[PDB]
């Protein structure tokens, strides 16, 4: 019994075994149908989808690559795994609530951010899908990616060669009216006591952050300039 | 004979008197003729299918058309109609006979409806799959499988369990994705519901006394269960010449 946990983690083993890192068109043909079949097994699945992905990543992620071809192959395998991990994440109905999986975003912030942390071509790609990813994370874990800011701006204000990482992430946050309202205030409680440097990067992030904002709804800011809102203004 | 009687109505009426005997034995086995005649019959003869002499094959596919016509000629419809009975037949020869795999649909709801009885024909299909070898008959079998779990999502979690090792098996190194199509549409669906209890598992058919339709059907094995049910069949051919002479 308990067997559909035993196919999924041999559907998982089929991943680990149709990774161009280690196999270097077998994959190719069955591997899509194959990867359809985590990308549906999220929407079932969805916690331990969640977990044998980030699995997975974090394997993908603790890496060696020593010679030349293997990085090649990671380009490719890391960039697939993140392009399935968002297209799972944004199929999967935010009525799943995935508050549960606040170890898979904490492990996920190594992971999901492996190459965003330090965040000095593959590089760019992988920047776009670990921002459709973060993108996708903010839809329903919103809560611990603000907490994580929020803690990350409390340790650096009593705080120097760059900390603005885990502090910067509201660039590729998804932003909401009262959420960016919400962002505004702990700003506006941090700014005066804060690093210069901090200061510009919260900056930074909260301009473009405001036009995640204006595009992702592109509603509520017209709402704002016909219904005036007091605590946006205030904050403002 | 059978003009007039169905191939139960004639086979087990001669066996009712010496009942008592034969009950050991089909509980020693897990043939339980009197819960599904029809198949147990069908349980028997599948290992014809596994025989290694290529004429004997022959031979079963032949036995069961007989059967099948035989009991669908009973109560005056299509051979190929499918109902109650004709189901395990029909499920048999559909792996070889081709004009089976035209005419099938296959997994009837409003005909289906005992639960059991659609069980014994996912238990059989699945048996039939486990040691089979064909391509064309595993993508076959695959095909009807799936369709059935979609259409009978409450009993497919039971028969999963002999399917499990082919699976898992397949799932690692099978690269058909027509094949594989299928089998991922029944993970799906395994990973859909998380709800039926034991009796929804094996047990479903162990207390309907046909345990043995997964192991019965496989390879022939070397003179070893020879001795042991024995005494059940020299006592229960004792019995029929007891009644009948």
């Amino acid at each position: 019994a308990h067997r559909p946990v035993e196919w999924v983690q041999a559907v998982v083993s089929r991943f680990d075994e149709q990774l161009p890192i280690k196999t270097g068109t077998h994959t190719k043909v069955s591997t899509e149908h194959n990867k359809e079949c985590l990308i549906n097994i999220s929407k079932y699945k969805f916690s331990l989808v969640i977990s044998g992905l980030t699995t997975i990543l974090k394997n993908v992620n603790n890496m060696r690559i020593f010679g030349e071809a293997a990085e090649k192959n990671l380009y490719l395998s890391q960039l697939i795994i993140l392009d399935t991990l968002e297209k799972c994440l944004a199929g999967q109905p935010k009525d799943t609530m995935r508050l549960d999986e606040t170890m898979l975003v904490k492990q996920l912030l190594p992971e999901i951010c492996h190459f965003l942390h330090t965040c000095r071509q593959h590089a760019a790609e992988l920047r776009n899908s670990a921002s459709g990813v973060l993108f996708s994370l903010s839809c329903n874990n919103f809560n611990a990616v603000f907490s994580r800011i929020s803690t990350r701006l409390q340790e650096l204000t009593v705080c120097d060669n760059v900390d603005v990482h885990d502090i910067e992430l509201l660039q590729y946050i998804n932003v909401d009216c009262a959420k960016l309202k919400r962002l505004l205030k702990e700003t506006a409680f941090k700014f005066k006591a804060l690093k210069k440097v901090a200061q510009l990067a919260v900056i930074n992030s909260l301009e473009k952050a405001f036009w995640n904002w204006v595009e992702n709804y592109p509603d509520e800011f017209t709402k704002l300039y016909q219904i005036p809102q007091t605590d946006m203004a205030e904050c403002a | 004979i059978f003009n007039d009687k169905s191939p139960e109505e004639v086979f087990m009426a001669i066996r009712n008197p010496l009942e008592w005997h034969c009950k050991q034995m089909d509980h020693f086995v897990g043939l339980n003729f009197n819960s599904n005649f029809n198949f147990a019959l069908v349980g028997h003869l599948l290992k014809g299918y596994r025989h290694p002499s290529p004429a004997i094959v022959a031979r079963t596919v032949r036995i069961l058309h007989t059967l099948l016509t035989l009991v669908n000629k009973h109560r005056n419809c299509d051979k190929f109609e499918v109902n109650t009975q004709s189901v395990a037949y029909l499920a048999a020869l559909l792996t070889v006979s081709e004009e089976v795999r035209s005419r099938c649909v296959l997994l009837d709801e409003e005909v289906l409806t005992d639960p059991k009885i659609q069980a014994l024909l996912l238990t059989v299909l699945a048996t039939l799959v486990k040691y089979t070898t064909d391509e064309f008959d595993q993508r076959i079998l695959y095909e009807y499988l799936a369709e059935a779990s979609v259409v009978f999502p409450k009993v497919f979690p039971v028969v999963h369990n002999l399917l499990d090792s082919k699976i898992n098996t397949l799932l690692s190194l099978c690269q058909d994705p027509n094949l594989l199509n299928p089998i991922h549409g029944i993970v799906q669906s395994v990973v859909y519901h998380e709800e039926s209890p034991p009796q929804y598992q094996t047990s479903y058919l162990q207390s309907f006394g046909f345990n043995g339709l997964w192991r019965f059907a496989g390879p022939f094995s070397k003179q070893t269960q020879i001795p042991d049910y024995a005494e059940l069949i020299v006592k229960f051919l004792d019995a029929l010449i007891d009644t009948y002479l």
